[PDB]
RNA sequence: AAUUUGUUACAAUACAUUUUUUGGCACCGCGACCCUCGCACUUGUGGAGUCG
């Protein structure tokens, strides 16, 4: 069940509680959404890598709950319950982002995980639903 | 008599359009209303010293369109016939 | 006749929001509307373009100077459209 | 086509918010289908009255917010 | 007794000046219509009371007009 | 997006909309007008202060055509 | 079927279906059709300026500008030039052309109407006389 | 009710000190006497006087000020 | 002929069409303006072959003999 | 073992001078502190004090 153009065209489309598309092993063929969504819900799928996106200027929210994200190739990124294991794997997020959630990922239990994210991704204001504070 | 008619007659033309706010708009006129509301396809919006933004379909309003820059080759007299 | 006009009329009674050309948003019970969006409203707050807010009783607004009107989402349901 | 229903506001003092961030006050005496206003005169908003009665053009009116309830 | 349109009609083949939505003008009136569009000869462009240039034969669009004067 | 002739034929499509003031209304066109006034189903006004996109969700909106500049298609139906 | 045949100065001949009330068939081949006659074969002979056709051709040089059909399949054609053009109906051949004597103007010599009995021919003429051709 | 047209007519009949405001133009005003009347707000006003507004007096002749740029009347 | 315009554009061009609204079809088109962010002084003009024009833009048309 | 005809209804095929399309265009939030533990459908939402 490839993420295909045909798949995207029959997918529930609605205004959420922003314009959101309701959605797989590999992220691909996003061209067909035509950059018309503010949010894309990819929860409960089997994606391994957050990569493969076309240029999408609209896209501001990515809900990627319960997948198998182990590597990273936009204002809000929800990655709860995935497979990121090393602090260094979170490095690509420095190039984006204000709301970040990485709970229920092995990486969470690494020593200094919170401080590492804060220094390497300073643009984040809320991390794991807690305010990044000055201290 | 009417320029509206002339406009209508101009179909499927890849043209630049200029607005009251100066925006240059490169697109194929698929249709135009009786009140000059331009309907373009294969559209390309550029400002008058900054980067470009392209779009598939744009319906621009008649009041906004200052000057429609016509095509290169065009027989005008013929067009002007009723 | 205009379906937006009809919608506006229907919204009579309801609490509509309403911005003008000036950019001064109002919210209030829509008392009366006309073909030209000549709205009257009750119990109406009035935001300034800069920020500050002011309560006021029975505002009238002329549709010419109105920009956009927000109606409650219940009217989406029925039964004007079909 | 239809008349602006301002019969509620007849013979009451109204803040005519007018073009260019200006104001007018005064008691409402009449109007027409173009929303021109005929009103017994008052000040321009510190403050200074001009005229005995005044006529405001339709186009110029932003708003006519009622001073009296 | 004197309405505007008749005054306008009378003032054909005579000197007039026009302000705009701003720059003053000065020229002899050729003809007028119901919409109050103008056609003038010996047009002089008074840029805030400064005759910048003398254009000659001109046609003023109605909506930009402010007032007429001798 | 499809290759339409008119606006009326593309009813209920998610629409980007520009207005003279510079705001951008986005939402599904429920109903059109003789004077291009638009009813929008789920309308979001998106504005840009003199930096980055400020955002406001409005709801069901009647939008006057005087102020409308131009409309663009954001996405397909549903 | 068609219960009414009609001929008009738009140079057409329509075959009508009356119950539904609309044209069953259109015959445009005429270049005003001023006369028709029904063969007593279920067909019609239609006329025009220079060409007399038939309908379920007839050789004509300019005869311009009525028709009558004998039971023997003889097809009469009255002229405005005063010439009486007789035809066979089957062929299209013209076996005779006559010229009437005007009266005691040369413009007034023509044939306005004509008919056969139920072996004789009766032609009203523009000269204020009826003539009987045997 | 007193319509606007009626008011205008009355003013014309009177010949009184009229002070006109300009649409989308704060700094300038006009002051004269109404002579003409039109179907629209346009009128002719002889012996007019242009005024710079208090945030003096300036010379001006006979004028018709166009109906679209009118705002206020008083007479 | 030359045309003055609301947006400070001196349109020197050959007229082809004409109507009630003073919209114009134009050939041999040569506009004149000044792209200039202050303090600066530049005078620019471009040739265009064929060009439609809207009437609200038009302030004053003129004819130089 | 769909086609044609008639009737009824709706939609499409006009114009510039105030309300739309002949334009008046152009040159609460962020530091601090503390209050409230409440079952809803929302302009907005604690309060004192400091910063913008």
């Amino acid at each position: 069940m490839k993420f295909t153009p045909s798949i995207v065209i029959d997918a529930p489309q609605y205004y959420v509680d922003d314009l959101q598309l309701e959605t797989e092993s590999m992220p691909s063929s996003l061209k067909h959404l035509t950059k018309p969504t503010h949010i894309l819900d990819l929860t409960n799928n089997d994606l391994i890598m957050i990569p493969d996106l076309s240029r999408r200027d609209d896209i501001h929210t990515l809900l990627l709950g319960r997948n198998n994200i182990v590597e990273v190739d936009v204002q809000n990124l929800t990655l709860s319950n995935n497979s990121i294991r090393r602090f260094e794997d979170l490095q690509r997020l420095r190039r984006a982002l204000k709301n970040l959630t990485l709970i229920g990922n092995q990486v969470c239990h690494l020593a200094n995980y919170r401080e590492h994210v804060l220094r390497l991704v300073p643009h984040l204001e809320t991390l794991d639903f807690q305010n990044v504070t000055a201290e | 008599m009417k320029l509206v008619n002339f406009l209508k007659k101009l179909r499927n033309e890849q043209v630049t359009i200029e607005l009251k706010n100066g925006t240059t708009v490169w697109g194929t006129l698929q249709s135009v209303s009786p009140q000059m509301n331009a309907i373009l396809t294969d559209v390309k919006l550029t400002l008058p010293s900054d980067n470009i933004a392209s779009l598939q379909y744009i319906n621009i309003r008649g009041n906004t369109i200052r000057q429609i820059i016509l095509p290169d080759s065009l027989n005008l007299d013929s067009l002007l016939v009723d | 006749n205009g379906i937006p006009v009809k919608l506006l009329n229907e919204a009579q009674g309801h609490i509509v929001s309403l911005e003008l050309t000036t950019g001064a948003t109002y919210r209030g019970k829509l008392v009366e509307s006309e073909d030209s969006m000549n709205v009257q409203l009750r119990d109406v707050i009035a935001t300034e373009p800069q920020g500050a807010v002011t309560h006021m009783d029975q505002i009238f607004v002329r549709g010419s100077q109105i920009k956009f009107i927000v109606v409650p989402d219940l009217l989406k349901n029925a039964p004007l459209f079909k | 086509v239809s008349t602006p229903e301002l019969k509620k506001y007849m013979d009451k003092k109204i803040l005519l918010n007018i073009n260019g961030s200006r104001k007018v006050a005064g008691i409402l005496r009449g109007y027409d289908i173009f929303l021109n206003v005929v009103l017994d005169d008052a000040m321009e908003i510190n403050n200074h009255q001009l005229g005995l009665q005044t006529v405001i053009r339709g186009n110029s009116i932003i708003s006519l917010e009622a001073l009296d309830a | 007794p004197v309405n505007p349109k008749p005054f306008l009609k009378g003032l054909v083949n005579h000197r007039v000046g026009v302000k705009l939505k701003s720059t003053e003008y000065r020229g002899t009136l050729v003809s007028t219509d119901n919409y109050f569009n103008l056609q003038l000869n010996e047009a002089e462009e008074f840029v805030a009371g400064v005759s910048h240039g003398t254009l000659g034969e001109i046609f003023i669009r109605c909506n930009n007009v402010l007032y007429i004067r001798e | 997006v499809a290759h339409s002739s008119r606006l009326a034929n593309l009813i209920d499509y998610k629409l980007r909309v520009l207005t003279q003031d510079g705001r951008v209304y986005i939402g599904q066109l429920m109903a059109f007008d003789k004077h291009m006034n638009l009813v929008l189903n789920e309308c979001i006004e998106e504005r840009v202060p003199k930096i980055k996109v400020e955002k406001r969700v409005l709801g069901l909106t009647i939008l006057r055509g005087e102020q409308i500049l131009s409309t663009v298609v954001e996405d397909k139906p549903l | 079927g068609s219960k009414f045949i009609s001929s008009s100065e738009d140079k057409t001949v329509r075959i009508w279906e009356n119950q539904i009330n609309v044209p069953i068939k259109q015959i445009s081949d005429t270049a005003s059709m001023p006369f028709l006659n029904v063969h007593p074969n279920y067909f019609c002979a239609q006329s025009m300026d220079n060409r007399i056709y038939s309908f379920s051709k007839y050789k004509r040089h300019p005869k311009k500008i009525h028709s009558s059909a004998g039971y023997g399949i003889s097809l009469a054609f009255s002229g405005d030039g005063r010439y009486i053009c007789s035809g066979d109906s089957k062929s299209r051949l013209f076996t005779w052309d006559w010229n009437t004597s005007r009266l005691l103007i040369p413009g007034n010599k023509p044939i306005t109407q004509v008919d056969w009995h139920p072996s004789k021919v009766i032609c009203s003429g523009a000269a204020g006389k009826i003539y009987v051709c045997d | 009710m007193v319509p606007p047209i009626n008011c205008i007519f009355n003013f014309l009949q009177q010949q009184t000190p009229v002070t006109i405001w300009l649409f989308e133009q704060i700094g300038i005003r006009i002051k004269g006497k109404i002579v003409g009347f039109d179907e629209f707000m346009n009128v002719v006003i002889d012996e007019a006087v242009e005024i710079p507004v208090n945030s003096k007096g300036t010379p001006l002749g006979k004028i018709l000020l166009k109906g679209d740029n009118i705002t206020l009347i008083t007479s | 002929v030359i045309i003055s315009l609301r947006n400070n554009h001196k349109i020197i061009a050959r007229v082809k069409a004409f109507d009630r609204h003073c919209n114009m079809v134009l050939e041999n088109v040569k506009e004149l303006w000044t792209e200039k962010k202050g303090k600066n002084v530049i005078n620019r003009e471009r040739f265009i072959s064929k060009l439609f024009l809207r009437g609200d833009s038009v302030i004053v048309v003129l004819k130089t003999p």
